[PDB]
RNA sequence: AGCGCCAGAGAGGGUGAAAGCCCCGUAGGCGAAAGGUGGGGGGAUAGGUGAGGGUACCCGAGUACCCCGUGGUUCGUGGAGCCAUGGGGGAAUCUGGGCGGACCACCGCCUAAGGCUAAGUACUCCGGGUGACCGAUAGCGCACCAGUACCGUGAGGGAAAGGUGAAAAGAACCCCGGGAGGGGAGUGAAAUAGAGCCUGAAACCGUGGGCUUACAAGCAGUCACGGCCCCAAGGGGUUGUGGCGUGCCUAUUGAAGCAUGAGCCGGCGACUCACGGUCGUGGGCGAGCUUAAGCCGUUGAGGCGGAGGCGUAGGGAAACCGAGUC
RNA sequence: ACCUGGGGAACUGAAACAUCUCAGUACCCAGAGGAGAGGAAAGAGAAAUCGACUCCCUGAGUAGCGGCGAGCGAAAGGGGAC
């Protein structure tokens, strides 16, 4: 094209600000002349006033952290069929992850807005209302014995 | 839209001409081009800038002035950073440049790199090479008639490393394995020429 | 590097889905208070305004 | 090592600057300092040297150095860069197309 | 400036200034009697090579195991195992013994109390190559006879100092002078290049010249007229009166302030980078977007690489449900 | 310099400080070598599973640990090197 003129377009701006000048920021520096703004500060977000924070908020968290760690247990990845009947044919996992959603996310269970069509679709779980909604032209394809 | 190469005779057929869409002449986006010349550039930055800190220093730490009486300034070890013989404070230290330019982009810049230069009439696919051994000569002989007399630069890339030697010596051209067309050559240069080999890699590389 | 997450505060707030900052409410915490008054039913979960902007910035991993 | 030059104790021609183009016999090579020597700069002295044994001096001193590199070997012709020839067992030096 | 030429060689350095073709080199291609090294490709030793049926002989001891005291692990006494182990007690040999987070019971994993084992990994005294690395107050503490001089009993601390010229041609001889230094002479392109010698800034000390001052009171200047000195309907330099005028910085409610700092000059001298994050913004792509490490090329070519990571649904402590949920 | 073992601080942080932190860091000592260490399962952990060890990228600032403070922080599994 031209070695000249290929540069940023109206935004580079790669020119910081300087607070060593005489004009602008100086002396004190891009805002300052105090102290405790002199080389840190202790926060601020949760410290400081040396008062209580808002740790005063008790931890309803609950039911959290035992010991060995988080319990191995089966999770199960949400898709609505508003996604779904993006495409026909046979829908399935796998056939989802390669693309969408999922992605080993695990257990596949549908549900949903939209109205998907009739086109047996394999999963893990589906709503009162996914089943019925589909109900109407689908699949019933299910759970696992091995 | 606009996409009309220019075939190089093999022998005693004529210049057919090819063509490819947005691959050709069609929205060339300043802007990105350089971005891709920016990340081309400094990845390539051979980041070796050191400079000693304060303790970095060879000094011993002992405390030069006993700081209480004796009027002279205060101080710590003639390590101090505004002690002339000192460590500098905030020098360049050892580091790296590089970042992950888009894949998505990296490409679409060859694109307007190979595009502009088309569009401007100066991409020609080549064929024809009667330079063997790697002959300066004949290679020279070859350009005359293929039309390069050397007033403008030349990026030659083509599978044939022959070639390559052939020209690998002229202070007018820029001879590159086609594996390694990149945007910043490309416009580094004034004409690119190419074999048609090398456009078709350069092609799967995006069709 | 990598800023860790601050527990406590992941502890005791779960932030919703557009931007709030949600918490239990002081007071009732198993009374301690004592003796009721009708005042321990009102206590379910609330909005901390304007100091959750920093609350917030405490999670920024585990989001 | 690689200290090695061109001429040697034989026929050279200047192509320096003062003298550029003069040519006249061996140089009586230096080479750690990369100095000829030739017929070129001939320059004078005020010659009795660290001890005036023998009366004084004179003033018709002798050759300057001169550095090595504005020298040149030469032979039917002008300047011309050495080349080697094999001989099918020993070696020599020959002129571009003239030989010795 | 005019005609050429080589190029697998238009890297670089050097030659009195800016050379592809002058010199050393560069691309490319050859070389080892000798001594190291060397499965990359091949030879040879060492050593290793099956399946059923029976006893019920072996399968690592102050060990396991339990208890007291501790250490390691994300684990800080916790519901606290496992792996280590100082103290006490103290087994069994496959109907054996350990582990899967107290403890049982199931289910399954593994064989403790003997040992060796390449590679991929780490580092940089040492050799080489590059640098949007420094260029003598920098870069190593040392570009130089530096871990020196000097300092300290000692451990230890720890400097300064680089550049004549292309070439010594480095100033014969005469003169002044005890010498040193100079004046001529002479070399050189240049000697205000003459030797701790390129360029040579500022502070600071001088000589000469111009204007100006010994009745007048000042942050030293500014405004205005007038006079004197170098070019002319203008300008410079100086300044005799007149008018007006409390330094700079810092810190302060408030400084000329009798509050801090500064002798003067010249150098050195302070908002950085890495990784996370959050807004804004310039771009690519969009229900999608994107790669890490590494492999392949390059030798200042970039490719490949989907493990993974954001995003597509939220509620609820959780089970769980779901455009809902609590 | 790097490595393994045996010993092993405080300043600081917690806006005081004693648990905790800095940190098994600084340092001291022994030893190893072009590396050292580790290494062929009395392993891992939920997978009809895996199959010495070491190194890198992830996993993950997750699981957890913690005057549940400040703050500390894995492993399996998945990519690679070998």
């Amino acid at each position: 094209d031209l070695r000249p003129n290929p540069g940023a377009n109206k935004r580079r701006k790669r020119v910081g600000r300087g607070p060593g000048s005489g004009h602008g920021k100086t002396a004190t520096r891009g805002h300052k002349g105090q102290k405790s703004r002199s080389g840190g500060l202790k926060d601020p977000r949760r410290f400081e006033g040396g008062r209580s924070t808002t740790l005063m908020r008790l931890p309803k968290r609950g039911m959290q952290g035992q010991v060995p760690g988080e319990i191995k247990r089966p999770r199960y990845q949400g898709v609505n069929l508003k996604d779904l009947a993006r495409f026909e044919g046979e829908v399935t996992p796998e056939l989802l992850v390669r693309a969408g959603l999922l992605k080993k996310g695990y257990r596949l269970k549908i549900l949903g807005e939209g109205e998907a069509k009739p086109l047996k679709v394999v999963a893990h779980a589906f709503s009162k209302s996914a089943l019925e909604k589909l109900k109407a032209a689908g699949g019933e394809p299910v759970l696992l014995e091995a | 839209m606009k996409e009309v190469a220019v075939y190089q005779i093999p022998v005693l057929s004529p210049s057919g001409r090819r063509e490819l869409a947005a691959d050709l002449p069609a929205e060339i986006n300043p802007h990105l081009l350089w971005e891709v010349v920016r990340w081309q550039l400094a990845k390539r930055r051979r980041g070796t800038a050191s400079t000693k800190t304060r303790g970095e220093v060879a000094y011993s730490g002992r405390k030069i002035w006993p700081q209480k009486h004796t009027g002279r300034a205060r101080h710590g070890d003639i390590g101090a950073p505004i002690f002339v013989g000192g460590g500098v404070v905030f020098g360049p230290k050892p580091r790296d440049y590089s970042y992950t330019l888009p894949k998505k982009v990296r490409k679409k810049g060859l694109a307007m790199a190979v595009a502009d230069r088309a569009r401007e009439g100066k991409l020609l696919l080549v064929e024809a090479f009667a330079g063997v051994n790697g002959k300066t000569k004949e290679f020279l002989a070859w350009a005359k008639e293929a039309g390069l007399d050397g007033s403008e630069s030349v990026l030659l890339v083509t599978g044939n490393e022959l070639v390559r030697r052939a020209a690998r010596n002229l202070p007018w051209v820029v001879t590159l394995a086609p594996e390694g067309l990149n945007v910043y050559d490309i416009v580094r240069t004034e004409r690119l020429v190419m074999d048609l080999d090398a456009w078709e890699v350069f092609q799967n590389r995006i069709g | 590097p990598k800023m860790k997450t601050h527990k406590g505060a992941k502890k005791r707030v779960k932030i919703t889905a557009s931007g709030k900052v949600v918490a239990m409410k002081t007071g009732k915490r198993h009374l301690n208070w004592q003796k009721s008054g009708k005042e321990i039913r009102q206590k379910g979960r609330k909005f901390v305004l304007a100091k959750p902007e920093a609350e917030r910035i405490k999670l920024l991993l585990p989001y | 090592r690689v200290k090695m030059h061109v001429k040697k104790g034989d026929t050279v021609l200047v192509a320096s600057g003062k003298y550029k183009g003069r040519v006249g016999k061996v140089k009586e090579v230096l080479p750690k300092k990369y100095a000829v020597i030739v017929e070129g700069v001939n320059i004078v002295k005020k010659a009795v040297r660290v001890s005036p044994k023998y009366p004084q001096g004179g003033f018709i001193e002798k050759e300057a150095p001169l550095h090595a590199s504005k020298v040149r070997p030469i032979c039917p012709a002008c300047g011309k860069p050495t080349r080697v020839r094999k001989k099918f067992l020993e070696n020599g030096k020959k002129i571009r197309v003239c030989a010795k």
